[PDB]
Parts: C-alpha cells; structure tokens; sequence
RNA sequence: UAAUUGCGAUAACGAACGAGACCUUAACCUACUAAAUAGUGGUGCUAGCAUUUGCUGGUUAUCCACUUCUUAGAGGGACUAUCGGUUUCAAGCCGAUGGAAGUUUGAGGCAAUAACAGGUCUGUGAUGCCCUUAGACGUUCUGGGCCGCACGCGCGCUACACUGACGGAGCCAGCGAGUCUAACCUUGGCCGAGAGGUCUUGGUAAUCUUGUGAAACUCCGUCGUGCUGGGGAUAGAGCAUUGUAAUUAUUGCUCUUCAACGAGGAAUUCCUAGUAAGCGCAAGUCAUCAGCUUGCGUUGAUUACGUCCCUGCCCUUUGUACACACC
C-alpha cells in the first residue's frame, strides 16, 4: 500500500503553509523547489514530499 | 556468389562432409572403432558402427574451422554429456581424449587441420579450401 | 506478392506468406469465430501470431490472462506433469503437429476446431461445497466465462495426457483426437464427458 | 433446450464460507428490462455474459 | 555462516561480505616526479603499488 | 566511412549487439544468415520484424548481430529486439522522422517488446528453501 | 531401410547355450537373455561375427548363429579387449575368461565359497545374508530375504 | 612475500583483529580505546588511542 | 511378443490395398491397423513413399503424417 | 494500509523510539569521466569461397579512431505521474495512457519495549561452584568404535517410461575460486577403451584455467509398449586415483549379474511470476569423499488476486480469590 508516512504529510503541510506563491500543480518544479527551499537528506524522501505537496496543491485549488 | 560453411545449416553440412570423407577412402580409423564407446558417460557404443568416426571427424572439422584453435580437452568437454550415476544425480562428464586426439591426427595427416601456435589445432588453408567447397556442394543440392 | 531479395536471401513461401497475410505456423487467423456468445473476449484470435511463444506478462494483473492468444494458452497447458515443466519448445512443436493432424481430418482451420473444442467443453454451471451444517449439500452455481475457458483447456489437455500415457499414439495424435471429438461434442472425449457430468450433478442439486 | 444469456451488470460481493463465490446482478440480453441475481464460480468482472441454464431461480447467502 | 554457535533453532543463515576495489593509472614520467608523488599521497587503507617496465 | 548505427537487445542475461550500416542487404547473426538461427520453431520469432515492416526496408542496409550470454530462448528474443531497435535507430539518424515513427508504430502495435527491454530478472533464493519463494519441508513431529 | 520378404526361412524361438532365445527381436538384444551377455558384449560380438544388427533374431543363418557362439566363448582369440571380459585374471590359473550361460552361476558360487571357506569377513557376511559392500544397514533394505 | 590481492586484504584485516585484541588486553589499566595501522615506505606505523599515554 | 514384427507376404499386400481411405497415416496408425510394430511400420512409411499413396505433409521424429494420393 | 500506515471522530494539542526514512543488491541512461587486464569500427599483413564490388576467418601492439555493447566513479530517474472511476468526494483503492520500472518497484540488510528457567559450559585462554588431577576424567601413541541390524519415524536421491530411453549431431549460462617461502586453479602435446598417466604451460588473476563449449533443451535416426532397449538395487571379477593406511569394500572406470517399483491408503509439506516446477554449476566442507547446504544462471506453466470454513496468531470486551501471574 502507498500510504504516505506522517513525515511526508507533515512536511508537505508546512511547505504549502508558507510557500503557496511558488509551487504549482507540477511535481517537477515543486521538486526543484524543495531542493532550493528545504533540507532533505535523501532524493527519495524529497520526491515523496514534493509529489505530495503537489497533490495537496492540486486539490486545494478546488476547495 | 561466394560461400563459407557458415552459410550451410549444421546438420546437412556435416552429413554431407561425412558421406564425402566416407567416399574418399582416405581417412585413418585407428582400429578400436566399433568396440569403443566415445565417452565413459555413455551406455551403448554409437549406432553408425562402420562410420561415425567420419561424422565426428566432420564435426571436429567444422568446429575447428569456426574459430582460432581448439585442443583435445575442449573437444572432450564439448563432446561430453550427462552421465546417469544410476540412483545418484546426473553430472557433466567429459568424453574420450583418444577418439578426439586420433581424429585430430587423422585429419592433420589428411591436411585439414594443423598443430597451431598458441595451442590446439587450427584450420588448414587447404581445409578452408575443401570445407568451403563441399559447403558449396551442399547448397548446390538444394537448388 | 512482388518478390524482393537482397544479399542473404529469404525463402519463397517465407517471403510470400509473411509480407502478405500475418498467419500462423501457416494457418488462417481471419475467418475462425467463436460459435458461442460469451467466450468472446475470453478466446483471443486477432491479433494474429506466427508461433505460440511469447515472453508475455499475462499474470501480474487479474484478468490480463484473458488477452493471451488462445492457442498459446493451449500450448502452455501442455507442458506439465512435473517432468515437462518448462519445455515450451516441446509444447509448441506438439501443437504444430496437432494442428497439422486436425487439419488432415475433416478440413477446417484446425485453429478454428481448437476454438470449437474449447467452447463446447466449458461447463455452463457447476456446484460448490456449501456448509449448511456439517452434512454439506451442493449449491449449483453459474460459472464465469473465464473459468469456463480455463477449465476447458485443462480438461482437454489432461484427458489427452491420460490418453497418451502408456500407448503408441503420440501426445499430438491424442490431443488432436480430443480436440476433434470435442470440437463437435461426441461424448467419446474425456472433456465432453466431464463437462456433461459437472452439469448433470449441478442440475441434480438445484 | 433453452439457453438464457445474461450480462453481468453489478458485482455484489463474495459468498460461501471459503469466499470464492461472487453474487452478481445480471440483465439477460434476449429481452432486457428484468434483473436476476446469480452466483458465479470463477472470476468475474462487469459486462460478462453468464449462461444461465434455468432462467427463473435466484439465490442469496451461502455458508 | 550459521548465525547460531550451536545447532538449535531454525536454520538461519547469515552472509557477510567485504568489497575489494582495484584501480590502475598509467603514467609516463622521469624518476624524480615518481619518487616525489609516491612518497607522498600516502593513505592508510589504500594499497599503492608502483611497477615499471614493459614486461 | 558510411552511414551506420549500433544497437542491442536483452532478455534475461542474453545481450545481442547489432551493427546497422548502409549496404546491399545482408542480415547475418554471429556469422551465419538469419535463415538458420534454430531453435527453428522460434525461427519466425526473429523473422518477425522483417515481415512486420516489409522485407524491402533492408535493401539499403547491412545487418549483423552477435549474441553472448543467456540461453537458447533468451538469445532469440535478444536478437529480434536488437534488429528492430536497430532498424528504427538508422531511420532515426539517416532517413526522416515520420518513417521512424511509422516503424515504431507498426512494431509497438503488434509488438512482443521489440523496442522495449523486458525487465524480468531472477529473484534471489534465500536460506530455508531450494527456491526463492519455495520453502523446504517440515513434518512437525 | 527396405521392405523385405523371405519365406518360411526364419523359425521363431531357437535354443543356444542351453537357454532359449525368442525370435522376432533385434538379435543383438536376443543374446542378452543368455547369462553373462549384456548389451555391450552382445553388440561387440555381433559386430565381430560379421552380422547385420538390423536383422532380427528371427532370420540369421545357422552359419551365423554358430559363429556367434564361437566368438562368445572365445573372446581373446577373436581379438576382444580382455578389459571387455567379466572374469579377468581368474584367481587360480590367472587367465581371462568370459563365463557364460549356466556357468556364471557356478562361478558366483565358487567365488562366494572361496571367501566363506577362507573365513574372510566378506565370506562371513555373505553367509549371514547381509550387505557386503559396506553400506549402512540400520535403515535401508527391510523387506529383504 | 607475493600474495593474491584478496588474501592480502583479509590478511590485513586479521592483522588488525589480532592487534586490537592484544592491546585491548595489554593496555586496559590505561584506557586503551583503539588502534590504527598506517602503512608507509620504510615503516609500518601503529597509533595507540588511549586515555592515559603517560603510562603507555 | 504379441505379433507384428515381420512381414508375412499377405501382410505386404494388405498394406498395399488398405492404404486408401487413410486421411492419416503414421507409425501409430499403422500399428492400430492390427499389424507392424514401430520398427517395420517406419519402413512401411519410408517405402510407401518410394512411390505413391502417401503425401508427406509432416516432417520428423516421433510425429509423421501423410495423406492419400491425388 | 504491509504497518499505532494514515484520514477522520475527538479533552486533548503537539512530539520521540519502533514501522517509514536509511543502507545493499537487481532493473533504466547513444548524457558525464575513461579503459592492450573490456570491447567496437578503419587500416594495413594474410587465408578461404566467389569473383563485379563482395562474403567468412587469422594476426595481446602494425598504426588511427570511437565507448553502443563490458567495467565502476559522479550524476540523473519515479513522486504510485497524467487522465478517469470509487470512496464520508478524506486517507486511500481500482482502470486506462505513458514509462527501464507503478504488488513497500522486485529481493534482502538493519530493527524498539518485553518475555522463555528455548539452545549453547562440546567454539572461545568467556566464566561461578562441584567433581577429577599420576593405577588421570591431563595429554600422547597402537587398534577398534561413532557405519554396528528383527524393526518404528523424518529429510532426501533415483524411478515406474513413448511430452520416453538410447545413439549420433546441434550448441547456450550466471554466481564463484585459485601456488610463498609452495605445490592451488590448470590450457596445451603425446600415450591409454576408460578411469588415468606423462612432458611441458599460463595465472597471486577483468590478463591464465574459462566463452567455465553446464544440463535440461534442439535436430536425424534406432527401439515400439512387451517389468521393454523403462528402472538400476543387489552382487562377482579386473583396472586406476587420494592417502602412512582403503579389510567393514573413500572415490573413479570396465564387463557381468538385471531386484522392488505398472502413479502410490489414511494422512501431510511448499508455493501467486521470470514465481512454481524441471535443469545443471560454482562456493562451503575437502588429502580422498555430496544423494547435503549456500548462492547462481538456464527452460519456464497451470491457478487466485478471494475468504474466515479448517488451523495459527494479534486485537478489544468480559471474569478473576492469579501477580513466582493457570507450569
Ligand atoms: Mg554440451
Ligand atoms: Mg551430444
Ligand atoms: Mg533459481
Ligand atoms: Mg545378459
Ligand atoms: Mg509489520
Ligand atoms: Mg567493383
Ligand atoms: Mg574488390
Ligand atoms: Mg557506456
Ligand atoms: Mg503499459
Ligand atoms: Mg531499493
Ligand atoms: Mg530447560
Ligand atoms: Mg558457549
Ligand atoms: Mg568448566
Ligand atoms: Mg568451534
Ligand atoms: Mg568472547
Ligand atoms: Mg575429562
Ligand atoms: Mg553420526
Ligand atoms: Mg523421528
Ligand atoms: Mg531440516
Ligand atoms: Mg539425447
Ligand atoms: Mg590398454
Ligand atoms: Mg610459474
Ligand atoms: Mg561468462
Ligand atoms: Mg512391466
Ligand atoms: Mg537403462
Ligand atoms: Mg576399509
Ligand atoms: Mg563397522
Ligand atoms: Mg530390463
Ligand atoms: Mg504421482
Ligand atoms: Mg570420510
Ligand atoms: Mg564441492
Ligand atoms: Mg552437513
Ligand atoms: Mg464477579
Ligand atoms: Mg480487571
């Protein structure tokens, strides 16, 4: 199952909390964002976080 | 056109080269044929009886044509198969170095292979010649 | 068909059939239709193949099993009983001989006859072991199309295997024999008998 | 002999104690506008065609 | 190896490994620079070998 | 030099490398024609590209393939992938795009993974059984 | 090969070396129903007797049969390897025999007797009816005698 | 001398395993804490990391 | 041992006259015609091909297949 | 959800260990750095066949060029992405497209708290106590024994054949390992039916063994359903190899002897994709001996994709006079 751990969802929460201008419904730019904007020790963790901030972005846009 | 043996399917070539080495009458077949068994990993001697030494001579020929050099041991390991150790599991075993070595000498004496440097046996220019020839012959039958 | 050659040449009927129709070993994939509603979508036929051998990933999802070419499903289910696990070259060649043999008897696309036997042997309804309190009765159930195809293949091959075991006829003669009698149900075939029985019992407990 | 052909329209769930039977609502194709619920033996999805052998008789639970 | 010192338990096996990495760099130089570059560039753990000749 | 590309095809551990230059139309494998190959039952499996895409296409090109590793079936699939991937690699550099994408179109359509290397690999056996999943045997007591 | 014909010239079953040999089998294998003659020795002997292994035990001239008998019981004269022979190096006169038909039984007996009569442990063990060749006897072979 | 590269590296490890032992025993009442062996030209160097080098 | 290992002249002419209506002939089909074992049945398959009757539409070992002449 | 994995409900809010992350390995880079210990194209030198160019080989350096294949450094790449169903329109789940890859990507490494009178004093110069300590329970040497055979139980190997045995011929792997103060992996050449012998040889190794020319498997024949040419127990005789030693037969080879087993009662093990099963190999062990194990690749299915019926276990609720905790 692909249930994202708390650290992913918690980091995604704080990112969209304080960097909503910037970010988009695009993973690939949110990813590059998370590089220049957060400090993640691993590529995989960073892609998970970014891909999830992207999901929350894509579904904040409709409510 | 032009031709190699690499242009002929393995079996109709070797069958052909066998019947030719047969026809020939020049060959040298040590003597212990028909009484011998090709491999200690085997049960019955070959069923060709008056022959098969041609078939392996042809087989050995085409093999030595195909590459740089090959010794008696590579042909032993090549022509070695699966020995049923009865009630124990099978195993790969090598075939007879007498049969192969006497083939390499009866084909070198007939100038179709030659003690090579580095090691082993190399295909002879005159062998290239005659192999490519009967290869052409074997394709000619399919016309 | 407009022959063409280059350096290393390519044979006559080889070129001819290939670039023209995209047919089997050398049998017709057009025509041949499943003579039964349902079973369509679960018997392949088109896209056509040359020989029944595919590195197919038909397993890593539920129903994708159904998109496998049907002949290859037949061939696949040949190669079993421990000794013949793997050994698909063995199975493939047996199928080729088998289609050739069926074609000898009564004409017909032998691949069509195969389709005919597969259709005619899937049991329309079966039974299952209900509890119902210790002494278990048998609930009649209407079995799926997919289970009907699968059980058809396994039935024809198995009864062909029992029939080829310990006698002079080869696997391809008896496979063909079963596919022949089962193409038009004759109850001289292991498959038709077993299909008729599973339906007889399923009816008798409803 | 009378063959009845019914198209699966909905998947209702597994029955039987062992859990291999599936309950299914079917709409027979020769004259629609009438539903029946049957029990399958093999794997089933939406829009398959079951050969109901006796046209009027449905079941529900299985032990 | 078997994980256990003795023989009891499920037959758990455990596999160890050591990784050996080998490089070689070919250089043409005089004597001075070779002796300068090999007396230095010292490293504990790196096994350095400096061969010569064409045979 | 002449126009030419090189490619490869891989099934399990068989890797099949292919040289595709411009020429009079040979299709040689290792050193023998494609009309041998045998397996034989699987012969048309290596013919497959040449008949899917029209036999002619090979009249301005020479095709050589050599296979190492793998088994008998592993190699037959590795070569047929390398021949078709090669044909599209030459059209990608030398003839036009729309012809390359028409070859990829009639390949991917029918397919059998002619351009796409199948990713199945052996799974490691682990201790306790003779296979990877297959555990040994217990009898309890 | 060829469809043959023949007439009443082959008679089924034919008795040699005090045993009986069925016809209608491929002659090489027919001499194996004689003791001491396996598939190898049969083969080599019919190869040495100038016979056609293609033939059945059915045909074969009486001349051929007699020559076969002659070679079997005289293998070293008709140049047969001696490493091809079951009873090499006897144990008294030290010659190379190939013991055949009802005679192999005798030599099994003679050999067994010799060990028993010498009291050697192999004898003792043949007398006790066990396994001689050193195999474990705890588990295997239980139905037995 | 002359030993395969693999056998060499294992042998080097066992050399450390045995040296670490001998010190762990011989320098206990001096707070022996570990070793490192540096190979150089001329010398083979051993550095004793301990918390009490006046007794060492 | 249950018969079919020779040729008995009448068996020859039996073979010559019984191999029409055989859409299928092979080793098994010859045996099933209450005669020839798998040795000489193969000889019958090589020699009914010497000229006529059997049309070879199949290849090799174990599996043989022929049809009636046309 | 695989997960106290999350959403959500909410006197809780926000957190840490453990799970996840992380590490290793198998997948993808015609992008980056390179390679006579990896390989490719050109060129010479050169063989064979056709000759009209051509086709197929030889040549650890005769030169030039490249890095696709091979090697491993640094990166990149996937985040269940895009779209659509389903779901409290939540976490998620399902389908299609794309993709090297979409079951935790596949497979492992690691892994909290707590428990057991689980196993190990026969791994330890780890150890308490007890016992023993010169007619030794210390140690060594000689020989025997651990293999002993009415029989019960477990792991297995080989088979009952014709999807087969035999015989020719085809001919393809991956994980490994190898000799210093020594005799390890061994090509090659002769001799020998074989097993082996013998003269040389390369390799402390991407360089030599080795392309480990493995085995199933493919092909052309012989056999023809007959305990058959399936099967190879049991046994006799002869030849060799390791070792100081082979008898109670270390192993190997040759001939001969030619058992039971015609698919296996009640029972019961393992298993969901390159998996199951079939196949052989390497490594451990090893002077000699694998029917074992640990890994490896070869050929490659059938059937689910569910449930709580059987069994086993976790979870609440509940009872308790147990708390050394139902031993
Ligand atoms: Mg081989
Ligand atoms: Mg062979
Ligand atoms: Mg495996
Ligand atoms: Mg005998
Ligand atoms: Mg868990
Ligand atoms: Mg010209
Ligand atoms: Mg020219
Ligand atoms: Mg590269
Ligand atoms: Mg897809
Ligand atoms: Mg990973
Ligand atoms: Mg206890
Ligand atoms: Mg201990
Ligand atoms: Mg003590
Ligand atoms: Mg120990
Ligand atoms: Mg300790
Ligand atoms: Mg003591
Ligand atoms: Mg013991
Ligand atoms: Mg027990
Ligand atoms: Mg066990
Ligand atoms: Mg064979
Ligand atoms: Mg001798
Ligand atoms: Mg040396
Ligand atoms: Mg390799
Ligand atoms: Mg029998
Ligand atoms: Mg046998
Ligand atoms: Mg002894
Ligand atoms: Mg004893
Ligand atoms: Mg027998
Ligand atoms: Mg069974
Ligand atoms: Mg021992
Ligand atoms: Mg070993
Ligand atoms: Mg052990
Ligand atoms: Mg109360
Ligand atoms: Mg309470």
């Amino acid at each position: 199952g692909r249930v994202r751990t708390k650290t992913v969802k918690r980091a995604s929460k704080a990112l969209i909390e304080r960097y909503y201008p910037k970010l988009t419904l695009d993973f690939q730019t949110n990813k590059r964002l998370c590089d220049e904007i957060a400090t993640i020790q691993s590529k995989r963790l960073r892609n998970k976080i970014a891909g999830y901030t992207t999901h929350l972005m894509k579904r904040i846009q409709k409510g | 056109p032009g031709v190699s043996v690499r242009d002929v399917a393995a079996q109709d070539f070797i069958n052909a080269y066998a019947s030719f080495l047969q026809r020939q009458g020049k060959l040298e077949v040590p003597g212990y044929v028909d009484i011998v068994k090709t491999s200690s990993g085997n049960e019955m001697p070959p069923q060709d009886a008056e022959g098969w030494f041609y078939k392996r001579a042809a087989s050995v020929a085409r093999h030595i044509y195909m590459r740089k050099q090959v010794g008696v041991g590579k042909l032993n390991k090549l022509y070695g198969g699966a020995k049923s150790r009865g009630v124990r599991p099978y195993k790969h075993i090598d075939a007879s170095g007498s049969i192969n070595r006497k083939v390499l000498q009866a084909l070198e004496k007939i100038g179709i292979v030659e003690i090579s440097p580095k090691g082993g046996r190399r295909i002879s220019e005159n062998g290239q010649r005659d192999l490519d020839r009967i290869a052409a012959q074997t394709l000619e039958e399919d016309e | 068909f407009t022959p063409v050659v280059l350096a290393t040449p390519i044979p006559e009927e080889v070129q001819q059939a290939q670039t023209e129709i995209k047919l089997f070993n050398k049998w017709s994939f057009e025509e041949v239709e499943v003579k039964d509603a349902s079973l369509v979508d679960y018997v392949q036929v088109r896209q056509p193949i040359f020989v029944a051998h595919t590195a197919g990933r038909y397993a890593n999802k539920r129903f994708r099993k159904a998109q496998c070419p049907i002949i290859e499903r037949l061939t696949n289910s040949l190669m079993m009983n421990g000794r013949n696990n793997g050994k698909k070259l063995k199975a493939v060649r047996i199928i080729k001989h088998t289609l050739d043999i069926i074609n000898v008897l009564t004409d017909q696309n032998p691949i069509q006859v195969v389709v005919d036997a597969i259709t005619n042997t899937g049991p329309r309804e079966d039974t299952t072991r209900v509890g119902g309190g210790g002494a278990a009765r048998r609930q009649a159930v209407d079995v799926s199309p997919l289970r009907r195809v699968n059980q058809a293949i396994a039935l024809l091959t198995i009864g062909a295997r029992e029939a080829a075991f310990r006698n002079i006829k080869t696997i391809a003669e008896t496979l063909a024999e079963e596919l022949i009698n089962a193409a038009k149900g004759s109850s001289t075939s292991y498959a038709i008998k077993k299909k008729d029985e599973l339906e007889r019992v399923a009816k008798s407990n409803r | 002999t009378p063959v009845t052909l019914a198209k699966v329209i909905k998947v209702l769930g597994r029955t039987g104690s062992r859990g291999g039977v599936t309950q299914v609502r079917v709409e027979f194709l020769e004259d629609t506008s009438r539903t029946i619920v049957r029990n399958v033996k093999g794997p089933v999805r939406e829009n398959d065609i079951l050969v109901l052998m006796e046209s009027e008789r449905e079941a529900r639970r299985l032990r | 190896t078997r994980k256990t010192p003795n023989g009891e338990g499920s037959k758990t096996w455990e596999t160890y490994e050591m990784r050996i990495h080998k490089r070689y760099i070919d250089l043409e130089a005089p004597v001075q620079i070779v002796k300068r570059i090999t007396q230095i560039t010292i490293e504990p753990g790196v096994d350095v070998e400096v061969v010569v000749a064409s045979n | 030099a002449v126009p030419s590309v090189q490619t490869f095809g891989k099934k399990k551990s068989a890797t099949a490398v292919a040289h595709v230059k411009a020429g009079k139309g040979l299709i040689k494998v290792n050193g023998s024609p494609i009309t041998l190959v045998e397996p034989e039952i699987l012969r048309f499996k290596v013919y497959e590209p040449l008949l899917l895409v029209g036999l002619d296409k090979f009249s301005n090109i020479d095709i050589r393939v050599r296979v190492t590793g793998g088994g008998h079936v592993s190699q037959v699939y590795a070569i047929r992938q390398a021949i078709a991937k090669g044909l599209v690699a030459y059209h990608q550099k030398y003839v036009d795009e729309q012809s390359k994408n028409e070859l990829k179109k009639a390949f991917t359509s029918y397919d059998r993974t002619l351009l796409i290397a199948d990713s199945r690999r052996p799974e490691p056996k682990k201790f306790g059984g003779k296979g990877a999943r297959s555990r040994f045997q217990k009898s309890y007591r | 090969s060829l469809v043959v014909q023949e007439q009443g010239s082959f008679q089924h079953i034919l008795r040699l070396l005090n045993t009986n040999v069925d016809g209608n089998i491929k002659i090489v294998y027919a001499l194996t129903t004689i003791k001491g003659v396996g598939r190898r020795y049969s083969n080599l002997v019919c190869k040495k007797a100038d016979v056609d292994l293609h033939k059945r035990a059915g045909e074969l001239t009486q001349e051929e049969l007699e020559r076969i008998v002659q070679i079997m019981q005289n293998p070293t004269h008709y140049k047969i390897p001696a490493w091809f022979l079951n009873r090499q190096n006897d144990i008294t006169d030290g010659k190379d025999y190939h013991t055949l038909a009802n005679n192999v039984e005798s030599k099994l007996r003679d050999d067994l007797e010799r060990l028993k009569k010498i009291r050697a442990h192999r004898g003792i063990r043949h007398f006790w009816g066990l396994r001689v060749r050193g195999q474990h006897t705890k588990t295997t072979g239980r139905r037995r005698a | 001398a002359l030993i395969s590269k693999k056998r060499k590296l294992v042998a080097d490890g066992v050399f450390y395993a045995e040296l670490n032992e001998f010190f762990t025993r011989e320098l206990a009442e001096e707070g022996y804490s570990g070793v490192e062996v540096r190979v150089t030209p001329t010398k083979t160097e051993v550095i004793i990391r301990a918390t009490r080098t006046q007794d060492v | 041992a249950q018969h079919a290992v020779i040729l008995d002249q009448e068996k020859y002419d039996r073979i010559l006259k019984e191999v029409p209506t055989y859409r299928y002939v092979s080793v098994s089909v010859l045996v099933d015609r209450l005669k020839i074992g798998g040795s000489l049945a193969r000889i019958a398959l090589r020699h009914l091909e010497k000229e006529g009757i059997i049309k070879p539409i199949s290849k090799h070992s174990k599996q043989a297949i022929y049809t009636r002449a046309t």
